[PDB]
């Protein structure tokens, strides 16, 4: 990008539905790094006093300066994020300054930045708005639910483990599959290689993995999901 | 993004704007791409037709209102027939009341009093479809432009659509040349394919995929479809 | 009055409303019937927990709408009135105006087209009742039974459940029961629908309701008594094979 | 707790409303107006910022006129201000049904008054985010008015309303303190088009075109009409002479 | 949960916020205002605030005429004044031509106590922002003062006050009713009463007031007029020849 | 939880997007228009073998050259039904004619836009809009035989060879090369159910599949069970030769 003269994205954006394997890209990306990666859980920047979280924000960017070309995680940044506005709690003024921290530590008087910053989270209703303008995030990428062609390759990478027997179609189990999140499909070739124990079978069979399609999705339908179940809050 | 007030039309946001107006406006941006331009005594409008597979056909993006007048589909296709109804009914209502054909400029504070009901009172909605009024009458040819926050304005010309305002260019450098052409509805609406030509990105304008509807004095509003418009690609 | 619709798609497709209406017929009584050659049967549990209700004064659990052609629901005992009703004004006014009687298939679609209504029309909810409506055509021996499901889907069973249990008695009549070579008899007939019963009420005589529906406009219930001999023969017959 | 800016009815804990606040700052993102009281009338005044060269010259009409002698322009929204103007027009020809002759400028004033206050009492309906100029020449003397979001409206000697209304009213106090006896209607033509080039240092950035109505005894003899032929373009030289 | 703040419903307090708030915004002009009754009348004063050179004085006024035997008087926004004055006048013409005769002065603001409450009962609309004061002699209580209120619970009082300023005013009032013993000002003529309550108004708000300063309402027997610019004026200099 | 009139960034509506991701969640529609004919299949979907063919019918008549199928939910296919053979009737009263296929089709998308709470100007009640995919078919004397489809968004599209619900993807890719303008009647029923034994779930009988067909003469036409099973055996024909 030297030749072309531009400037590269300093922040992205990932935040989905929860379920389709958000923190797996973002282990994805410090395997090919092969540098110092820092994952910072939402709960650790709060601490037990008042103002100490300003002292956690300037801990992390002070690591940028010491090593160079590293990666900072945020997960789960909607307990962080703040515009929770005031009025009838008293006590939301204490969230909010850890932004106020961070967004100078970001974007300051001094426009000091060298690494990529990482922001995660899986309620984007709540987030500040001015946290989502850019400047401080370029790159926006929004997981969605894979089609019959992208469930396809999701029993494909999951057909290498276990055991499948020759000459099954995975297309014809991800179809009758409905749309869902990828949390749930490694569920079905999870509990397909289940059914072998009390049906008393050898390997898992097509047979197995029908029953899968009505004990997966079908049997779980109460609760204990997402499936697109929050789209705000 | 995503935030503030997305629930209602009612409610004013902080910065002195409407989301659900603004959100409407998103419609047309991201809607079927048309041009068009007048002359004194003719006006011309140019449509590229889309549809979601190749085996499939091209819905029309120009409905004839009446003999000397018509609009165009942009934005949402079908929220057009909604004000396209209202419209018909209030040409014929001045021909069996005043027998008077409806004037162009007369006819958009019409179609504005129509979608301010629905911005204004719950329950309603703007509708986002984007709409161009042609015609003819004793003062001459007229051309509007129909947005869901209400502005009406008569051009010369304008295009609504994906990326139809990078076609704009074509018609400010050429906006002496086609306002002096009169009774040649040959060469005018080659101003137009021109025009639109420009907006063109991923594939060229074809036998189906170019809809041209000219109205003037001595030749009335015509929709040419089909190998009608071959001749002018 | 109340114009606020409380139907609302789920992201995924799905109906709030439509989807949590189907679990207040799986935690009512289990309704399950079946169809013969020239006979229908269908058959109803009763609740267990309270005691001391008096049978007569007691309104059954299958419901008459007309002569040749009956109703029996399950799920919410509340809801299920509402349907009654209207289904036996229909049963009178088609009547009255085309001058026929009601079939089993037009009771069917009036019964799944009024719960249609009220999921389309915002300010009302639908309706948590499952009901199976049996009978016979005027002029026709051939029984039909047709199942109508909350969501508003019907269609035609020979042997099906609804209620607690169903997946239980499901399966019981998948492998009994054949759809190809229905009984030819009405002992068989009942006896079919009390063995279903037993893997739900559990031991039990005063909660098991079997009503009996015959052509020629004849509709007999099954009396205490009268159930509880087959109830015997059947006892013999399991614990010994 | 939060929420008392999600609905209209809901009243501040300091005594405001969060929704007639925020319609006062969708005034000031319009193009701007102003106008001027004489004493046999009153001249209205806006400007038009044009967009692209795509607009044809004095097609839009953004003083629009309600009955014959009661002129009306908006600064802010454009269907809040023709709902305004349409509802005013059914004002004034129910009135001349029963009450024959037509309704004077403050009583006219009663009818927008109403009308928008009902909108800010109930949540079904919002309020309007346009500020209304209003007057002409009723049956003694003349008034003016300029209709406020919230409703609120008084006798206005001259007003200024839009993106230059800081410096567009500055200029207002100055015409008033140069004529204290009283201002002539032909005078106040070309003044009218200098307080818009005086505040044109905030629209600069765009093109601009000047369209002046004005009504009186003096001329139309109780006729509100726009400014037409070389009486229009001698009010430009006059006005730009100065810069 | 939160939302007994936001409509009008029982709260876990025993209370109703958005009556509470609708207080705090009759003052939002702040404007004092005060009326004391004589022997044969009542006479009202209030202060005439114009902040703009702009605004006409004669235009701008704070008391509404309802009918020529009732005055009105209102402490709040015009345009929630306005509001409850075309509307009180539709009631009131309502009276004579149902009953066939004229309304007295605490039946008015019996029917707008009332009318006042479905502002408040009802949770689709809001109360109003406005205390509406009414100024009436009838024909059996003779003078009489009735203040109204957002709650819709109507009240007589000897002399009424409004303001930021009240809690000064009405105690400077009350030392000369107690001392006197007296329910009336015992001034049989009408220009007596308005020099007296100008004395007590100075005193107690602590400045001068000028011609345009105030505005003065007379209310007679079977008449009601307003007195304008000269009629205030000629008052102030009889007080400091005087006194 | 909100109105079903609230618009989207993405500058389409809630509700009805949604809508258009359900028809996924229903049987499988596939139909071909041929120039002598259109073809029409569903996929009855039956969950457990005491289900009785002749009782879902997913395949209805609106005239009798003009008829439609159902995917997807059922529920709000009934009350298209009603009004399609409604308006498409009572347009043979006041013209004396048939209603046109593409005029029949305008009226009814016009239903999915009826949802609202408290319209004014005039009364339209509906809580949600209609969740079921319509494939609009039939003959008239001047453009043809023509094969639309009704979608939840209130559009049409004119289509050669159209496959809804969970065929959307899969099965509509192979419709795009096994197509042609002069493709017969008869090798038009095998085509489809030709796609209609691979998308099957379980094995292609006369029992799991119902199909029809709109001609010109005869017009809208059901296939029997006897004639359904006659293309069967010609199937296996056509999957296994060389």
């Amino acid at each position: 990008f030297a030749t072309l003269g531009i400037d590269p994205p300093k922040g992205i954006l990932l935040y989905g539905p929860p379920g389709t394997g958000k923190t797996l890209c973002a282990r994805a990306v410090a395997n090919r790094t092969d540098a110092t990666f820092i994952r910072v859980i939402g709960s650790e920047l709060v601490q037990k006093y008042v103002g100490e979280g300003a002292r956690m924000v300037r801990e992390l960017f002070e690591m940028a300066r010491t090593k160079k070309a590293c990666i900072i995680f945020f997960d789960e940044i909607d307990a962080v994020g703040g515009a929770r506005f005031d009025d009838g709690a008293g006590g939301d003024n204490e969230v909010q300054r850890t932004m106020l921290e961070l967004i100078t530590q970001l974007d300051g008087f001094d426009p000091r930045g060298n690494i990529k910053v990482m922001f995660a989270t899986n309620r984007p209703n709540t987030l500040d708005p001015a946290l989502l303008r850019p400047g401080r995030i370029d790159r926006k990428v929004e997981f969605s639910l894979p089609d019959l062609e992208g469930r396809a390759n999701i029993f494909r990478i999951h057909s290498k483990s276990m055991s499948v027997e020759r000459g099954i179609r995975w297309e014809l189990i991800s179809r009758l599959c409905p749309n869902s999140t990828g949390a749930e499909l490694r569920s079905v070739c999870t509990e397909a290689g289940m059914f072998a124990i009390r049906a008393r079978r050898k390997v898992a069979t097509e047979k197995d993995f029908l029953k899968a399609v009505d004990k997966v999705i079908s049997g779980y339908k109460k609760f204990s999901s997402t499936s697109r179940y929050m789209q705000y809050n | 993004f995503r935030n503030n007030y997305d629930g209602d039309t009612v409610t004013f946001s902080p910065t002195g704007r409407l989301f659900q107006v603004e959100y409407a406006l998103e419609a047309i941006k991201q809607g079927s791409v048309t041009v068009g331009l007048r002359s004194n005594t003719h006006a011309v409008l140019v449509a590229l037709k889309r549809n979601a597979d190749e085996l499939s056909s091209y819905q029309k993006k120009i409905i004839k209102c009446d003999e000397h007048m018509g609009l165009s589909l942009a934005g949402l296709a079908p929220d057009a027939r909604v004000l396209s109804n209202y419209l018909r009914q209030q040409c014929n209502y001045s021909s069996l009341v005043f027998n008077r054909k409806l004037a162009v400029e007369r006819a958009g504070h019409l179609l504005c009093d129509k979608a301010q009901k629905n911005t204004q009172s719950y329950g309603g909605r703007p509708y986002g479809v984007g709409l161009l009024i042609i015609g003819y009458d004793k003062s001459g040819a007229h051309l509007l432009e129909f947005q869901p926050s209400g502005n009406v304005t008569e051009l010369y010309g304008t295009a609504i659509g994906a990326r139809s305002q990078g076609a704009k260019t074509y018609l400010e450098r050429t906006l002496d040349t086609f306002i002096k052409i009169d009774g040649n509805p040959d060469e005018l609406i080659k101003a137009g394919v021109e025009a639109i030509s420009q907006s063109l990105r991923d594939e060229s304008l074809t036998v189906d995929n170019l809809s041209i509807a000219i109205v003037g004095k001595d030749t009335p509003f015509t929709i040419y479809d089909g190998e009608a418009v071959a001749k002018y690609i | 009055g109340y114009d606020r619709a409380l139907s609302i798609f789920s992201p995924d497709g799905h109906i709030f409303q439509v989807e949590y209406a189907l679990e207040a017929v799986k935690r009512g009584t289990c309704a399950v019937g079946v169809k013969g050659k020239n006979c229908v049967v269908l058959g109803c549990e009763r609740r267990s927990t309270l005691k001391l209700q008096d049978t007569r004064i007691t309104p059954s659990k299958v419901s008459k709408i007309d002569s040749h052609v009956v109703l029996s629901f399950s799920g919410l005992n509340a809801d299920s009135r509402i349907l009654i009703e209207k289904a036996r004004v229909e049963a009178q006014s088609h009547r009255l105006t085309l001058e026929d009687p009601v079939t089993v298939e037009y009771l069917t679609r009036y019964v799944a087209g009024v719960q249609q209504r009220y999921t389309q029309s915002g300010g009302v909810r639908p309706f948590g009742v499952s009901t199976l409506i049996a009978g016979f055509d005027p002029r026709d021996d051939e029984p039909k039974l047709y199942q109508t499901e909350p969501s508003g889907i019907y269609s035609s069973w020979s042997a099906q459940t609804i209620g607690r249990n169903s997946k239980t008695v499901r399966e019981f009549l998948e492998k009994n029961y054949d759809r190809k070579e229905p009984p030819a008899t009405v002992e068989e007939c009942v006896k079919l629908t009390v063995r279903s019963l037993l893997e739900v009420v559990q031991t039990g005589a005063k909660n098991i309701e079997i009503t009996v529906v015959k052509p020629d406009s004849d509709i007999v219930a099954l009396s205490s008594e009268e159930i509880n001999q087959y109830v015997t023969q059947i006892e013999q017959e399991k614990q010994e094979q | 707790g939060t929420g008392y800016d999600l609905s209209n009815s809901v009243f501040s804990p300091d005594g405001r409303n969060f929704q007639v606040e925020y319609a006062v700052k969708a005034v000031e993102n319009g193009t701007t107006s102003i106008g001027i009281k004489c004493n046999d009338g009153v001249v209205f005044a806006v400007e038009k910022l044009i967009t692209s060269k795509l607009l044809v010259p004095q097609k839009n009409v953004k003083i629009q006129v309600v009955d014959r002698h009661i002129g009306c322009v908006y600064s802010g929204l454009i269907p809040d201000g023709r709902h305004l103007v349409n509802r005013g027009r059914e004002e004034a020809a129910s009135f001349k049904k029963l009450y024959k002759t037509p309704i004077p400028i403050p009583a006219f004033a009663d009818r927008l008054g109403q009308y928008v206050q009902a909108h800010t009492l109930y949540n079904s309906v919002r309020p309007f985010g346009v500020s209304t100029i209003f007057g002409g020449v009723d049956k003694n003397g003349a008034h003016l008015y300029m209709l406020e979001p919230s409703g609120s409206y008084w006798g206005y000697k001259g007003a200024a309303t839009g993106k230059g209304r800081q410096s567009a009213k500055a200029e207002l106090e100055k015409l008033v303190d140069h004529h204290p006896e009283g201002l002539s209607a032909r005078e106040a033509v070309k003044q009218a088009a200098k307080i818009i080039y005086l505040a044109h240092e905030d629209n600069k950035e765009k093109d601009f075109e000047l369209e002046i109505s004005w009504c009186s005894l003096s001329e139309t003899n109780g006729l509100h009409k726009f400014v037409k032929g070389d009486l229009l373009q001698e009010a430009i030289d006059f006005a730009q002479k100065e810069i | 949960a939160g939302y007994d703040r936001h409509i009008t419903i029982f709260s876990p307090e025993g209370r109703l916020y958005q009556v509470e708030y609708a207080f705090k915004a009759t003052n939002q002009t702040n404007i004092n205002s005060l009326a004391v009754r004589g022997k044969d009348c009542t006479v009202v004063i209030s202060q005439k605030k114009v902040p703009d050179k702009l605004l006409d004085p004669t235009t701008v006024s704070y008391i509404f005429c309802i009918s020529r035997t009732i005055g009105m008087v209102v402490n709040g926004p015009i345009p929630d004044a306005r509001n409850a004055a075309l509307r009180a006048k539709a009631e009131a013409a309502e009276f004579r031509y149902k009953y066939g005769y004229d309304m007295p002065c605490d039946v008015l603001a019996k029917r707008m106590a009332n009318l006042s409450q479905i502002y408040t009962q009802r949770a689709y609309m809001r109360p109003l922002g406005v205390i509406l004061t009414f100024v009436s002699v009838d024909e059996e209580l003779g003078p009489s003062i009735y203040k109204t209120d957002p709650a819709g619970y109507y009240v007589g009082y000897k002399a009424t006050a409004t303001g930021p300023k009240q809690q000064e005013i009405t105690t400077n009032l009350e030392n000369h009713f107690k001392k006197s013993k007296i329910d009336h000002i015992n001034e049989e003529s009408w220009e007596k009463v308005v020099e007296f309550a100008i004395t007590h108004m100075i005193d107690a708000l602590g400045t001068e007031f000028s011609k345009n300063d105030l505005e003065v309402g007379v209310a007679t027997k079977d008449k009601f007029f307003t007195l304008s610019a000269e009629n205030i004026e000629e008052r102030l200099v009889a007080i400091a020849e005087q006194d | 939880d909100r109105g079903v009139s609230t618009f989207s960034p993405e500058g389409r509506l809630f509700q009805v997007e949604y809508s258009l991701e359900a028809i996924k969640l229903g049987s499988t529609a596939i139909g071909i228009a041929t120039k002598e004919g259109v073809v029409l299949g569903v996929e009855k979907r039956a969950t457990s073998p005491l289900l009785e063919s002749d009782s879902i019918e997913k395949i209805v008549e609106i005239d009798r050259h003009i008829g439609c199928a159902m995917s997807g939910l059922t529920a709000d296919a009934r009350s298209m039904i009603e009004h399609a053979r409604t308006a498409a009737v009572t347009h043979n009263l006041y013209y004396d004619e048939d209603i046109n296929v593409e005029s029949l089709t305008q009226s009814v998308c016009d239903l999915a836009l009826r949802f609202g709470e408290g319209a004014s100007g005039e009364e339209r009640l509906m809580s949600r809009p209609f969740g079921v995919a319509l494939l609009i078919a039939g003959h008239d004397a001047d453009d043809g035989y023509q094969l639309f489809h009704a979608e939840p968004s209130g559009t049409f599209y004119r289509y050669n060879a159209k496959a809804i619900g969970s065929g959307s993807e899969g099965a509509q890719a192979e419709l795009l090369n096994e197509w042609h303008s002069s493709l017969t009647l008869k090798e038009a029923e095998l085509l489809v159910l030709k796609i209609l034994k691979q998308v099957m779930e379980e094995k292609l009988d006369e029992n799991n599949a119902q199909l029809s067909c709109i001609t010109k003469q005869d017009g809208f036409k059901i296939y029997d069970n006897e004639k359904t099973a006659e293309l069967i055996k010609e199937l296996k024909e056509k999957e296994a030769a060389e």
